[PDB]
Formats: structure tokens, C-alpha cells, sequence
């Protein structure tokens, strides 16, 4: 029954894309298929590029019209009077344009500030708000501050004639709301959070890691407003002054790489950049130094009001019986951060389960410290 | 009657589009890749042919099985898409076996039976009741640790627990992580975690490794960076995305105190799962298993040569009997006696000591 | 060493007297020599040494 539909459907479509590939077919082609993942009504005429790729390249000038620029390795002709209009933007070859090299050729689109090709993680927003606030408190505070004011409210932040700052830092233990932050921000602050692992960076061989740092970098000016979430950048971020000892300054040039370009002549834009450190005294002072890092935000021992409050977005899903309270337990047990809290609810539910009882008790709670004290000292 | 209505015209139409298609499929048809997807109807594509024409794309293969770097078949003049290529290679990844449904069972050893009943609780059960975890709000643990000297029933509980479970186990052994090459190693680390999620749900028997065991009080450091560079990844991909049984975990190390406490991280593993040294008792239950197997006589005294050994695992009473099997076999009897016994618990005891005693407390 | 990811581990003598007499003999059928000698002798001027 569904099948006779299926074929009636192929042999629609074919027809009319016969008629359109044997006109496309004559005074050919670009780079070969067309992908929709947008929508039809909004159509680009610029196109990323590093590199020029042509397939034939039609165009209008006076002193040829059918100028090519190339540097592939068979094939790296280019214009036979220099500086005379050749690609037609992008045209027959989607990312024709000029080279990075250079041979006094055209420019109708730069080689620099375009996204390219790529190995990124881009990370379309959460759903995570709010998850081990209370001692996590103050880190939210100002991480809105930072991130979000400048672009909810910048023609404010230009009457005043201040600027806000470029990075801010995390450090601390991850996977106890440190890290849950720069993800809780990212879905309310609505830009593209872009996700580098810094250790990825790293390659087998030397000047390609430079040349992921510059890529990165002019991805980045392009979409304006963006976040770069480093993850612990301590690989190639520092701890290094010696200078060299055997591939101890391959992993140096990235790091003072990244330092031209924050210090450089680029300006800010609408750029924020979240840091990943253990213990931030690891890092180098050029890392540290003001005109690139300013605020620094921090993690802390949460106190007893705080815990409380992990405990109580905990206990919406937790099956409760409220005649007790969590608290006095609280200031008994060790002091530890918000990562220990919500784990010892979570052991405390097990037993419930075992006890075939499907309502908590004051039982439960006795029995989570016992185990929790002994799994730090291992 | 319906079906026929439908049916006169389409017996042709159907015989059209075929004819169609094979115009395109006409040989040869070229391998080559798309480079990179540029959505408002473009794409970049490497040809190492040379022409390529920009073409609207057939309707049995779409754009949505279209993936970045993805082999494709282009015409070697007309350069159109025929079909994507469906001739893909190995995982190239680390060593890894999977594996559904072993053989073997955990009814076999005995007297361990605590430590049983945990890997139980975490594991399996969750998979048995959706609406127990839904009760509590909570996931069951992430992943355990299983910490004795060298799997004498660490490997034999791992080996049991994928039967039961009825979910892919892959066994990936850690060591082989580790690369003195700087590329190598990272990529590995998130190839291993690229082949889990496609399986889902799966096991990972992470087989110990040396180095979980440096941490330092660096967080990179001029030795062996790699392994610290390593350990990170591992830890990134556990503290940014929890599994309920997406994945589940089972991490081995012969001792635990050589780990890091960022390795663990709770909240992830709340559980530590530790064998008991040998006790006498256990030690008759697991042997009256193995001797089940094999040839028995009535002049053997179980409880004789039990009583003989103190402070021996499984492993190398399962080995005794194996190898006194052996000698019996070379007499070509099929009988078992106490002689035989005696020369395999002295070979055995000769070879682990030759240590002074710390004993006599009293 | 870990018992069970083993099995047997076999002994290989250090060489012999008795031992380097056919030996020698073995590779004497490469090539050709006079009949009449006494190898036995040869063998006994070797002190200890490899095969």
C-alpha cells in the first residue's frame, strides 16, 4: 500500500532534476552537490575560504575573463595581469577567492576571518538551570555580570565609555558545578557556546598547532558573538618557562601563539572566553596578566544554608517524608562541597529500594556517611 | 479492486525510474569525498579527477545520510551523485573484542557472595525496573571499582555479569592506550569513547592501567606528559556527560590507593567493591566445584589438603588440580589419588615464598 | 607470575658433555672429512661452551 506512494515520489523528483543537471551540465560546475540544512529563502554569496578551488571560473574583466587562482601543487597558475578581478566572489568553486600565500591576486573575500574547514565542537544550547547552587551562589552572581550583561545591554556600556573584559577563569574540582556553570550560562546567555579541548590541539607535528590556534581565532571574529570554552588548558596551557628540553617548546610556541592574538590587534568584539584550570597557580604570569585576564571566579566551602538548598532541588524528585529535617544532619557531617551533597542523597535512595519501603526515612541518612567518609581516603 | 486502480498506471512509472537511475549508475562510477557541508545549497568537494559539476541531488540518497569528510560516488565526467559509498573499514581503534552473551556464569565460584550482590544492586537492576529509579529520581552508579590482586574472580565476575546483563560488552585493555607518539594516544582515548556511544547500551571493562596512578600536583609536567594528557581526556568525557546505562562502567586496578581521587569523582562512582582475602571456609566451597569436574576417589580427603593450604585464591586451586590432571594423564589412569595432590600444593607453595614471618602477635 | 596467566614454565639445562658429541656429529654429515678419527676425543678437549 505504502510502496505504490514511494515510487510515485522518486519519479517526481527525477523529472524535474533531469532538465536542471542538463542545463547545469553546460559551461559546468562548481564543487559538485548542493546540501540545504538552512533554509532556500536565504542564500549566501560569500563563502569561507583559506584557499582558492576553481573548476573553471567564469567571470567579467577586461584583461582576461576567465581568470584562476590557484597554489595547488598541479596547477598553482594564477592571473596573467596582477590584481585583476578573477573568482566572482565565489563562484565555480565555492570557496575560490585568493590564496593566503599570495601572488598579487584578487581579493573579494579575504583569506582571514572565515570560518574554513574545521575540527570543532559547537554545541547548540542546554537545558541544564540551576544544579548545585547555594555554594555555587556567588560564581553565578558574577558570571551574568560578565557574560551576559554586555550583550543584553552594550549601548549602556558605551555612554558610560567602558569596555568589559575578554576571558574570565574557572578553577577548582570539575563535575561539581564548575563545570555545570559555563554550560548553565551558555543556554541562558543564548550565543554559541564553541567547545575546544585544548589537548586535541596537540598534533604529531610542529607548525600545525599554530595553525589551529590562528583558525579558531578567525572563525571567532567572524560570528561576532561567541563563547570559547577552553577545556583545561593546562596541556598547553603553562607551567613552562625553561624553555625547550625536547618538545617542551612545540607545546610553548601554541601557547605563546595564543598570546599574539589576545595581546595583538584584534580587540575583543563581542568574544568572551571561559578558562579551565585545576589549581590556577600552574599557569604563567603572561596567562594571568591583566589586558587579557582580569576576573578570576572561584568555587568555595559551601556553607550549611547552601547545602540545604542542593539538598532541596534534590528532594522534588526524591519520594519524601517531611517530619525531619536535613540540616541538623548537615552540620554533623563533613564539610565538603556540593558534589558529595547531592551523592549522598543519591546513595540514600538505594536503600529505600532494598527496604521495599517507597518513601524515604530518617534510617536512610545514618548509613550514606559511613560510606562517603571512607570513598575520599579511598 | 482498490489495489488495481493504483496499480495500471504505475507498472510503467515504476519500470521509467529505474530506467532512469541506470543512465546515472552507468560505470564506471568514481570513489571521492565531500569535504565539508555548506548548507545553503553548496558543499566543498576534493576531486583527484578534475572536473565537478554542482548537481541536484537524487531523492534515494539524501543530504541527512551526508556526514563531513563522507565518501561519495561521483560520475568520472558528469561528477553527480549516484549513492553514498557503503564500504566502510575496522573500528581502527584500541584493542577491542565485542561480545553478546558469554558462556559462563557466577554460580561457579562461592562464599564471595557480598560483592556479588553489589556489582547486582548497581548493574543489572536498573535494567530490570524502570519504575524503582523512577521512585528515588536517581540513576544507579555510572561505573565501579573492582580492586584485588589480579583478577581471580575480578575477571570471572566481569565475564559472568555480560550474560546476565544482556547488553554489548566491550573489553578494552588500557595499557594500549598509551602511545610514546603524541597524536596517537589522545585520539584513541576519543575514538574509544566514539565506538560506545554508537553501541549504546554497552559495558566498558576498562583493564587497569599505570597510568591513573600520576597526577602529581601538576596538571602537566615535562616527563611523561602524555599519560597525565591521557588521564584528562578521561576525565572530561566522564564530568561532561552522565550515563543511567548508556554506558556502564566496570574499572579495574589491582589496588586502589595508586588511584586518584579526580578519578573517582562521586557522583559518578559511589561504589568500591574489594575482595576479601582468602578464608577457610570459602576455600572447601570453591574446590568442590573444581573437583566435580574431574575424576574423584575415594582415598582423596577434601577437607586434608584445604586444611593444608592457608592464604590461596582461586586461581591457583583451580590451577592444582589442573596440574596434578596432568600427572595422573601421563600415568594414563584416570584415577586420582593423594600423591598427586601433595607434589602440585608443593610445587604451587614453593614458588610464591621464600619471605620471614611477621606472625606471633599473641 | 600472577598464577593461571600461567601454565608450565620449562627448564632448559645449560649444555653437556654428552650432549656436544652428537652435536658434533650432526654437522660433520654437511661436509666430508677422512673416516678414521676419533671425535669422541673432540669432543672431551672442548671445555663448556655453546651449542
Amino acid at each position: 500500500i505504502k510502496q505504490v506512494e514511494d515510487d510515485i515520489q522518486q519519479l517526481l523528483k527525477k523529472i524535474n532534476e533531469l532538465t536542471g543537471i542538463k542545463e547545469s551540465d553546460t559551461g559546468l560546475a562548481p564543487p559538485a552537490l548542493w546540501d540545504l540544512a538552512a533554509d532556500k529563502q536565504t542564500l549566501q554569496s560569500e563563502q569561507p575560504l583559506q584557499v582558492a578551488r576553481c573548476t573553471k571560473i567564469i567571470n567579467a574583466d577586461s584583461e582576461d575573463p576567465k581568470y584562476i587562482i590557484n597554489v595547488k601543487q598541479f596547477a598553482k597558475f594564477v592571473v596573467d595581469l596582477s590584481d585583476q578581478v578573477a573568482p566572482t566572489d565565489i563562484e565555480e568553486g565555492m570557496r575560490v577567492g585568493v590564496d593566503r600565500n599570495k601572488y598579487q591576486i584578487h581579493i573579494p573575500l579575504p583569506p582571514k576571518i572565515d570560518p574554513t574547514v574545521t575540527m570543532m565542537q559547537v554545541e547548540e544550547k542546554p537545558d541544564v538551570t540551576y544544579s548545585d547552587v547555594g555554594g555555587c551562589k556567588e560564581q553565578i552572581e558574577k558570571l551574568r555580570e560578565v557574560v551576559e550583561t554586555p550583550l543584553l545591554h552594550p549601548e549602556r556600556f558605551v555612554n558610560l565609555g567602558i569596555e568589559p573584559p575578554k576571558g574570565v577563569l574557572l578553577f577548582g574540582p570539575p563535575g561539581t558545578g564548575k563545570t555545570l556553570c559555563a554550560r548553565a550560562v551558555a543556554n541562558r546567555t543564548d550565543a554559541c557556546f564553541i567547545r575546544v579541548i585544548g589537548s586535541e590541539l596537540v598534533q604529531k607535528y610542529v607548525g600545525e598547532g599554530a595553525r589551529m590556534v590562528r583558525e579558531l581565532f578567525e572563525m571567532a571574529r567572524t560570528k561576532k558573538a561567541c563563547l570559547i570554552f577552553f577545556d583545561e588548558i593546562d596541556a598547553i596551557g603553562g607551567a613552562r618557562f625553561d624553555d625547550g628540553a625536547g618538545g617542551d617548546n612545540e607545546v610553548q610556541r601554541t601557547m605563546l601563539e595564543l598570546i599574539n592574538q589576545l595581546d595583538g590587534f584584534d580587540p575583543r568584539g563581542n568574544i568572551k572566553v571561559l578558562m579551565a584550570t585545576n589549581r590556577p597557580d600552574t599557569l604563567d604570569p603572561a596567562l594571568m596578566r591583566p589586558g587579557r585576564l582580569d576576573r578570576k571566579i572561584e568555587f568555595s566551602l559551601p556553607d550549611l544554608e547552601g547545602r540545604t538548598h542542593i539538598f532541596k532541588i534534590h528532594a522534588r524528585s526524591m519520594s519524601v517524608e517531611r517530619d525531619i529535617r536535613f540540616e541538623l544532619l548537615a552540620r554533623l557531617c563533613p564539610n565538603s562541597t556540593g558534589a558529595e551533597i547531592r551523592s549522598v542523597c543519591t546513595e540514600a535512595g538505594m536503600f529505600a529500594i532494598r527496604a521495599r519501603r517507597k518513601i524515604a526515612t530518617e534510617k536512610d541518612f545514618l548509613e550514606a556517611v559511613n560510606k562517603v567518609i571512607k570513598s575520599y581516603a579511598k | 479492486i482498490r489495489n488495481q486502480e493504483q496499480m495500471k498506471p504505475l507498472e510503467e512509472k515504476q519500470e521509467e525510474e529505474r530506467s532512469k537511475v541506470d543512465d546515472l549508475r552507468g560505470t564506471p562510477m568514481s570513489v571521492g569525498t565531500l569535504e565539508e557541508i555548506i548548507d545553503d545549497n553548496h558543499a566543498i568537494v576534493s576531486t583527484s579527477v578534475g572536473s565537478e559539476h554542482y548537481v541536484s541531488i537524487l531523492s534515494f540518497v539524501d543530504k541527512d545520510l551526508l556526514e563531513p569528510g563522507c565518501s561519495v560516488l561521483l560520475n568520472h565526467k558528469v561528477h553527480a551523485v549516484i549513492g553514498v559509498l557503503m564500504d566502510d573499514t575496522d573500528p581502527l581503534v584500541t584493542v577491542m573484542k565485542v561480545e553478546k552473551a558469554p558462556q559462563e556464569t557466577y554460580a561457579d565460584i562461592g562464599g564471595l557472595d557480598n560483592q556479588i550482590q553489589e556489582i547486582k544492586e548497581s548493574v543489572e537492576l536498573p535494567l530490570t525496573h524502570p519504575e524503582y529509579y523512577e521512585e528515588m529520581g536517581i540513576k544507579p552508579p555510572k561505573g565501579v571499582i573492582l580492586y584485588g590482586p589480579p583478577g581471580t574472580g575480578k575477571t570471572l565476575l566481569a565475564k559472568a555479569v555480560a550474560n546476565q546483563t544482556s547488553a554489548t560488552f566491550l573489553r578494552v585493555v588500557g595499557s594500549e592506550l598509551i602511545q610514546k607518539y603524541l597524536g596517537d594516544g589522545p585520539k584513541l582515548v576519543r575514538e574509544l569513547f566514539r565506538v560506545a556511544e554508537e553501541h549504546a547500551p554497552s559495558i566498558v571493562f576498562i583493564d587497569e592501567i599505570d597510568a591513573i596512578g600520576t597526577k602529581r600536583y601538576d596538571s602537566n609536567s615535562g616527563g611523561e606528559r602524555e599519560i597525565q594528557r591521557t588521564m584528562l581526556e578521561l576525565l572530561n568525557q566522564l564530568d561532561g556527560f552522565d550515563s543511567r546505562g548508556d554506558v556502564k562502567v566496570i574499572m579495574a586496578t589491582n589496588r586502589i590507593e595508586t588511584l586518584d581521587p579526580a578519578l573517582i569523582r562521586p557522583g559518578r562512582i559511589d561504589r568500591k567493591i574489594e575482595f576479601p582475602l582468602p578464608d577457610e571456609k570459602t576455600k572447601k566451597r570453591i574446590f568442590q566445584i573444581h573437583t566435580s569436574r574431574m575424576t574423584l576417589a575415594d582415598d582423596v580427603t577434601l577437607d586434608d589438603l584445604i586444611m593444608a593450604k592457608d592464604d590461596l585464591s582461586g586461581a591457583d586451586i583451580k590451577a592444582i588440580c589442573t596440574e596434578a590432571g596432568l600427572m595422573a594423564l601421563r600415568e594414563r589412569r584416570m584415577k586420582v589419588t593423594n600423591e598427586d595432590f601433595k607434589k602440585s600444593k608443593e610445587n604451587v607453595l614453593y614458588k610464591k615464598q621464600e619471605g620471614t614471618p611477621e606472625g606471633l602477635y599473641l | 607470575l600472577r598464577p593461571g596467566r600461567i601454565d608450565r614454565k620449562i627448564e632448559f639445562p645449560p649444555p653437556n658433555e654428552e650432549a656436544r658429541l652428537d652435536i658434533l656429529k650432526i654437522h660433520s654429515r654437511k661436509m666430508n672429512l677422512t673416516r678414521g678419527i676419533n671425535l669422541r676425543k673432540i669432543a672431551e678437549l672442548m671445555p663448556g661452551a655453546s651449542g
